[PDB]
């Protein structure tokens, strides 16, 4: 047969491997073969000492309570800005176009001609600069980007190579040593961690979810066609579709996550292109409104860095800067990151409004870049929720719900969601309005979403369920609420969705327990 | 009016609504990994410090052990589980699956005997000593069988896995330990050479225990990042064989959520709820308690997996058993490779350097910021001179999971404490468990969850506080699935996989319908959700393969001869999306190729053009991948133009050595080649074969007879 | 072939690293000898890159120019761009297309199906399944693995056929079937291998049915089912 | 003669930039 | 040859010639 023998260290190894009690391995070996244990477990918890159990304890609308109250203190400061891109002042230069696909260096080119104002204002007027950012780097580096744009060449690369170097902060980076120096050396000594900083709600997240849960006469979304349908059921998955898109097209979300997606798809093929150069980059947009005008839509521009990209996580310096209409001095607690420069105006319709341009540096790396390049899972995302919802509606009767579900049948009347609240009074919308409403929720949680995003959702995700249970007469039972409690707002620092994600959450919770009475 | 997206809750319930609060749509967090690892093993010995405590002569590191040892007098996580507990809990299971162990332990003996070590060449990144680095499987096998070629072990070369895992272990005893080492000479260039080098035993045995450690990077539903283990060669066979014994046990018990994905799952917890609510006595109650257990990899003692696997296998023949009890001895000797060493800078001279792992305690800690003072001040106990940790207890997450879900069913089949007025029981599976426990009244079911809680403190296993709770059966939650009322809302988490996935473009085009189909099939994605499924796929495809309709004004190096092969060919409705051709795929048709579906509609110059027998593209050697993908998935595809595929030394000699082996016999790259004697003396039969059948069949002169006979006689085989 | 044979192996084993490789790597071995992180982000890369594809050393590449309409193709230091793939397809070779006939029966006869099927009426209410063993695509005749394999090594190997089993006379319609129908062409053995595996390898899986069980409807489970609707389908 | 680099403090020399970018830096003095 | 400037914190010099003394 088969004559598997261990050897010498080996056997060894295996001697010392064994549990408290035996000497040998053939003393655990004879231990665990013959002897018989008859209850060992009832009396190891007889004598376990008393002090350690679930503590379970009934949970009742009382032991609910806000989570991070510290949001609502008023001595911490006001959240930042700090998404990518801007969101919701977002303005963009547009120029119809027949249809014709261009590459970006002479789409921009032909947007800024068009805007020559904005495009040969060489004289800024800084209206707030951050902390640090120089203003005549980050200036140097907006007219550089003009430049290279509207330069003939078909090239994109910045004319300059060299004060960019130092403009974007490239220069400024730490030399490496070799670890002997380091070890003799005695200043050398291991960088603290940067804490986020606490923060407080903010009334700025607000007005961003309530503008982009809107519907606009722009419609940037489009997807491919797929095949001829002839099943009844590929056609039912069509006219939902169909429901779908028409709601979600127009909304000022669909605009932001399209023009988030197109930038991130030009970043990424910069960088796999071009490794050892300063880079400009549009943050370009194809826009149709309902006319079935198409236009090309500017939102700014924006210089990659020195892209050595070795890894994926490695670090790519992006600056970019930004058109929009918004005053940031009316909420300067929002834009403590951003350098802005007031750098024209113009007439929509005849109303003048001025035209800031926000300069910030960022970074980026390939996870992000290629992330970036998938906010159409958002789309999905929202696409499997309603569907659900519609496949319920249509289980209960049984002809198909969706038109009843949107406009309203002759026999069912429209279904409503409850939408926000106003005074205190919640208000109702309808199914529309909700699908928009979950559209922004995916957006945002793509946007503004990093560790402290999914540590929130994750740990809020266990007060919601117990919530929900409360709410069908379960009865639920928590063995240790203010760990959970603890866990859910250790993750409340600094991102503006978590905060905000928390104060919705106490609103909400409150109108639940006001509601229960009944 | 101010949105509140939350009062959607108010009209829909939560776990209807669960899909849209996963932040499954932005980007994973990401990570240097050696503070996660020292956080880890710092934890993993303070949950067991009331162990005891010795030196390992094998090895000479400070071992803990904390089995069998006092008992928690706190709610801390203790790894401190009684051995006589386990067995209770064992035995219990045994009696109520008679002949469970016996079949198990069987069966995985049968299946052993007939393994090959080719088996290895499966899995992931393995640990390879002869660099001390993270390589492919295929590459370390061979690797590590090169270097046992040298000390004189040659267990590989005799076919199946005992006598490799034999010579493993006999490589442990050897004196010393001769291998290759690639050596970056300096020439200025860095020319990367073999170096014929030597080691001591001792530092053979570390390198041989030593588990290579990585940051997580697809772990999205936490605000930290953690360790993963990678194992190196030398325990990948007897793991394996292990977890193939757990997996034989686990398959059978009800109770056990593994091996099984997909709809399986959710079949499994409706049944599980219905058999418990059925169960329930007449004006009782049954409450479910949704689990989560903390961490639990930290806490899991390797002597409690070897005590297992002895009790497991009490009447099989001893070979075997010392065979199967070869993992978890390496295992509870284990040592921890942390991470790359941490960096250091000045910020007044604007320098900074890392400082390499073995010299960590070189600097004195005032030098390093508090929490990684602390750290190193409690690690100095357990760390190696050569930058390692030995952490004898607890385990790394990945590597036993079918073992600790037998565990874990065996504390869940307990089912009472006391004969009190309750029963429990319910579902485990690699970390994740739920329970359910009927009594006549809450009181008693709390009674009964405080004593499940118990108990598993005494196995070892600790269940959190903060991340469980309980309520009314009818509703918990289980793997992220999530039951309610019957209807079990199983999460949405199928957004990573629609976006080209990988080796080229009729592939990721099969593997990308064949998911939809699957999601389609198992998730209950609906046909809206489908359609827009493969809408945003084309989109992707279509993007990154630069190939998008020919009608379309995209302008690109490929885009131009797109735009040309669009009214080149009459047909506009054959051509594939890889080509700029109209796609067809729908809800009816994503189970056939897209080159079949066409090919009615393809003109016959279209046809001909893309499905010529021979393709440059197209190689024999790039042909591995058209049966599976990598997870092993199975796609659907046709060869053509679109098939086309994406050291240096020793890459050029055995591909070429390959080429010509898979050239002699046809047969090789279809199934795999049986024998025991060198690639050379078969090539050399075959090829002296067919001289012989081309002379005979007038197919082959008398001159190149000569020359061939000549030739092999010079080869050496005449 | 036979003097090209001997021609390679006595000019590979000039070199000691074949000779010591050859004569140390055992048949079993050989396996491994074959087998030398984020797919995505790599392809994606790749295919902006000058030339992304491994051509295989050939007499076909002097069919297609290094450039055509000053877009470059290949190069001799072999790597090639998709503008090579895209030019094939529009203009080059013309090959024999009466091989998928015959090779890829059973996709075809999936679309046949799919085409001449005839579907109904579509019900909303709940629909009750049950989880059941169910084969996945339809076989011309199923056999064990072992048994499958044996029958294509018979089929499109007739060397290394030496003292055949008791399962070619049992299956000897069929791999006179497939002998005939497979001749005339010249794709890969390999592909035809594979296909003939799926062909005869029968896939089974644990699925939630209702209603017919034949694979033809299985194969159109993802469209005939679902969790609160029903569909009728007659297969073709 | 790396360590003598830094031993000797050479390694610790100013980078020398164009004058544009300083004089539009304020923090040079 | 004008004057010369310096940041001690970026460890950064810079030659300010002659007729940039004004600027
Ligand atoms: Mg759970």
């Amino acid at each position: 047969g088969i004559d598997f023998k261990l050897g010498q260290t080996i056997s060894r190894l295996r001697d010392i491997s064994v549990p408290a009690g035996f000497s040998n391995f053939e003393g655990m070996r004879s231990y665990i073969d013959n002897i018989d244990p008859k209850g060992a477990i009832e009396r190891n918890l007889a004598r376990m000492s008393p002090l350690v159990s679930v503590t379970p304890k009934k949970l009742t609308w009382e032991d609910l309570r806000p989570i991070g109250p510290h949001i609502y203190n008023h001595e911490l400061p006001e959240v930042p800005y700090n998404a990518f891109l801007l969101m919701s002042d977002e303005l963009g230069l547009a120029n119809m176009t027949e249809g014709k696909s261009k590459k970006p260096k002479t789409l921009a080119k032909e947007c800024l001609e068009k805007y020559s104002t904005l495009r040969d204002q060489t004289d800024p007027i800084l209206i707030m600069k951050s902390e640090k950012a120089n203003e005549n780097f980050l200036w140097k580096l907006w007219r550089d980007c003009v430049n290279t744009i509207s330069n003939e060449e078909m090239s994109n690369e910045l004319q300059k190579t060299n004060y960019a170097k130092w403009a974007t902060g490239d220069g400024l980076t730490y030399q490496k040593i070799m670890k002997e120096v380091a070890i003799d050396d005695e200043t050398m000594c291991q960088e603290e961690p940067k804490i986020p900083n606490k923060c407080r709600v903010a009334a700025w997240v607000q007005t961003e979810m309530n503008l982009l849960s809107t519907l606009t006469s722009k419609r940037a979304l489009d997807l491919p066609e797929i095949g001829p349908d002839v099943a009844p059921v590929e056609h039912v998955g069509s006219e939902r579709r169909k429901y779908f898109v028409n709601e979600i097209n127009y909304c000022k979300a669909s605009t932001v996550m399209m023009k988030y997606v197109l930038f991130h798809t030009s970043l990424l093929n910069e960088s796999n292109a071009s490794m050892g150069k300063y880079k400009v980059i549009p943050i370009t947009n194809r826009v149709v409104n309902e006319k079935g005008e198409s236009f090309d839509m500017l939102y700014g521009l924006a210089v990659k860095g020195q892209s050595h990209l070795r890894g994926d996580t490695d670090v790519v310096t992006v600056v970019t800067f930004e058109f929009s209409s918004t005053d940031p001095r009316v909420d300067s607690g929002k834009w403590p990151k951003y350098t802005v420069f007031r750098i024209g105006s113009l007439f929509v319709s005849g109303r003048e409004k001025s035209v800031y341009l926000y300069c910030r540096v960022n970074g980026t790396n390939k996870i992000q870049m290629k992330w970036g390049m998938e906010a159409r899972r958002c789309l999905l995302q929202s696409m499997q929720q309603m569907e659900a919802i519609v496949e319920q509606e249509s289980s209960i009767q049984g002809y198909d719900m969706t038109k009843a579900c949107f406009k309203g049948d002759r026999v069912n009347s429209p279904k409503t969601f409850s939408i926000g609240t106003q005074e205190g009074k919640l208000v109702k919308g309808s199914f529309g309005k909700a699908l928009r409403v979950i559209f922004t929720k995916c957006l945002m949680h793509y946007v503004f979403g990093n560790a402290q995003l999914e540590g929130f959702s994750a740990e809020s995700r266990r007060l919601l369920l117990l919530i929900q249970a409360l709410k069908d007469r379960k009865g639920p039972w928590v063995f240790d609420l203010e760990g959970m409690y603890s866990g859910i707002e250790e993750c409340i620092s600094n991102n503006p969705w978590v905060i905000q994600s928390a104060y919705w959450f106490n609103e909400w919770l409150g109108f639940e327990k006001e509601g229960s009475k009944v | 009016m101010n949105i509140n997206p939350y009062f959607l809750f108010i009209d829909v319930p939560i776990q209807a609504a669960i899909s849209t609060t996963f932040p499954y749509t932005g980007v994973p967090p990401y990570s240097t990994g050696t503070g996660y690892t020292i956080d880890t093993v710092i934890r993993t010995h303070e949950y067991s410090n009331k162990g005891k405590q010795y030196i390992s002569d094998v090895t000479g590191c400070t071992m803990v052990d904390p089995t069998n040892g006092p008992l928690p007098e706190d709610n801390e996580p203790s790894a401190y589980a009684q051995l006589d507990c386990v067995l209770e809990a064992l035995d219990r299971m045994d009696e109520e699956h008679p002949g469970l162990f016996q079949a198990a332990s069987q069966n995985a003996m049968e299946t052993l005997m007939v393994t090959t070590v080719d088996k290895l060449t499966q899995g992931r990144q393995t640990f390879d000593w002869t660099v001390c680095r993270n390589q492919p499987a295929a590459t370390a096998l061979n690797t590590t069988i090169t270097s046992f070629r040298l000390n004189d072990l040659n267990g590989a070369d005799k076919g199946g896995l005992i006598p490799f895992c034999q010579d493993i272990i006999d490589s442990l005893d050897r004196p010393e330990m001769t291998f290759f080492s690639v050596k970056n000479i300096k020439k200025i260039k860095r020319i990367p050479m073999k170096v014929k080098d030597k080691i001591t035993k001792v530092e053979y045995i570390k390198r041989a225990l030593s588990l290579n450690t990585m940051t997580k990077d697809a772990e999205r539903g936490k605000l930290k990042r953690r360790a993963i283990a990678t194992a190196g060669i030398q325990i990948r066979g007897f793991v394996l064989v292990v977890e193939n014994l757990a997996k034989n046990i686990c398959e059978n018990l009800e109770q056990s959520g593994l091996p099984v994905g997909g709809n399986e799952k959710k079949a499994k917890l409706s049944n599980a709820v219905a058999k418990m609510l059925s169960n329930c006595p007449p004006g009782g109650i049954s409450m479910t308690v949704t689990g989560d257990n903390t961490k639990w990899n930290e806490c899991l003692n390797p002597r409690i997996f070897l005590a297992m696997t002895e009790r497991i296998t009490r009447d099989s023949p001893i070979w075997f058993r010392d065979f199967c009890s070869i993992a978890p001895v390496l295992f509870s000797n284990k040592i921890a490779r942390l991470g790359k060493g941490f960096m250091i800078t000045s910020k007044t001279k604007r320098l900074k350097a890392q400082i390499p792992c073995p010299d960590l305690f070189s600097i004195p800690l005032e030098r390093y910021n508090e929490e990684t003072r602390a750290k190193l001040k409690k690690l100095k106990p357990f760390f190696n001179e050569e930058g390692t940790a030995s952490l004898s207890p607890g385990m790394m997450m990945g590597m036993f999971n079918m073992l600790s879900t037998v565990l874990g069913v065996a504390a869940l089949g307990i089912k009472n404490i006391g004969n009190k007025e309750y029963l429990w029981d319910g579902l485990q599976s690699s970390d994740d468990f739920a329970l359910f426990v009927n009594a006549k009244d809450e009181e008693t079911c709390m009674e009964g969850i405080n004593d499940f809680y118990r108990t598993c403190k005494l196995l070892g296993i600790n269940m959190s506080k903060k991340k469980s709770y309980c309520n009314e059966t009818g509703m918990f939650e289980f793997t992220s699935m999530f039951y309610r009322d019957g209807f079990v809302s199983n999460f949405a988490m199928e957004l990573p996989s629609f976006g080209v996935a990988g080796v080229n473009e009729s592939a990721d085009m099969a593997i990308g319908m064949t998911i939809i189909k699957n999601n389609m099939i198992n998730n209950g994605m609906g046909p809206a959700t489908a359609q827009t499924a493969i809408q945003l796929f084309i989109a992707d495809y279509r993007y990154t393969y630069k190939c998008h309709r020919g009608d379309s004004k995209v302008e690109g190096k490929r885009m131009k001869i797109i735009k040309e092969l669009w009214e080149n060919t009459k047909g506009r409705d054959g051509l594939l999306v890889a080509d700029g051709g109209p796609n067809i795929y729908n809800l009816r048709n994503l189970h056939i190729p897209e080159i079949v579906l066409k090919y009615n509609l393809m003109d016959p110059e279209y046809k001909g053009r893309l499905l010529h027998p021979q393709n440059p593209f197209v190689g024999h050697l790039s042909i591995e991948g058209i049966k599976e993908a990598d997870k092993k998935m199975d796609y659907d595809a046709v060869s053509g133009t679109h098939s086309w595929r994406t050291m240096i030394l020793e890459e050029q000699c055995y591909a070429k050595c390959c080429n010509l082996f898979e050239a002699c016999f046809n047969s090789a790259s279809y199934r795999k080649p049986v024998g025991q004697h060198s690639m050379l003396e078969a090539m050399a039969h075959r090829l002296r074969m067919d001289a012989r059948l081309d002379y005979e069949s007038g197919r082959m002169s008398k001159d190149d007879f000569e020359k061939a006979m000549a030739h092999l006689g010079e080869i050496g085989y005449i | 072939m036979t003097l090209a044979k001997i021609e390679l192996l006595k000019q590979l084993l000039r070199d000691n690293e074949a000779k010591t490789v050859l004569k140390q790597t055992t048949v079993d071995q050989y396996n491994i000898i074959r087998k030398f992180k984020n797919p995505s982000l790599r392809m994606k890369w790749a295919m902006c890159s000058n030339f992304p594809l491994a051509l295989t050393k050939g007499d076909m590449a002097n069919r297609i120019p290094l450039e055509y309409k000053g877009i470059q193709l290949k190069t001799n230091a072999q790597m090639c761009s998709i503008a090579a793939v895209t030019w094939w397809n529009t203009y080059g070779p013309i090959g024999d297309t009466e091989g998928f006939e015959r090779v890829y029966e059973s996709f075809f006869l999936r679309k046949m199906r799919l085409d001449n099927a005839t579907w109904g009426r579509i019900t909303f209410g709940p629909v009750e399944r049950v989880r059941k063993r169910v084969l996945l695509n339809p076989l011309t005749k199923e056999m064990p693995p072992d048994e499958a394999s044996n029958v294509i090594m018979e089929i499109l190997f007739p060397k290394e056929a030496g003292i055949p089993r008791e399962s070619t006379w049992i299956h000897r319609e069929l791999i006179k079937e497939k002998r005939e129908k497979l001749k005339g062409t010249m794709i890969t053995p390999i592909v035809l291998a594979y296909m003939l595996e799926r062909e005869l390898v029968a896939r089974r899986r644990f699925l939630p049915v209702a209603g017919a069980t034949s694979a033809e409807f299985i194969e159109m489970l993802h469209c005939l089912q679902g969790e609160n609707w029903r569909q009728i389908y007659h297969p073709g």
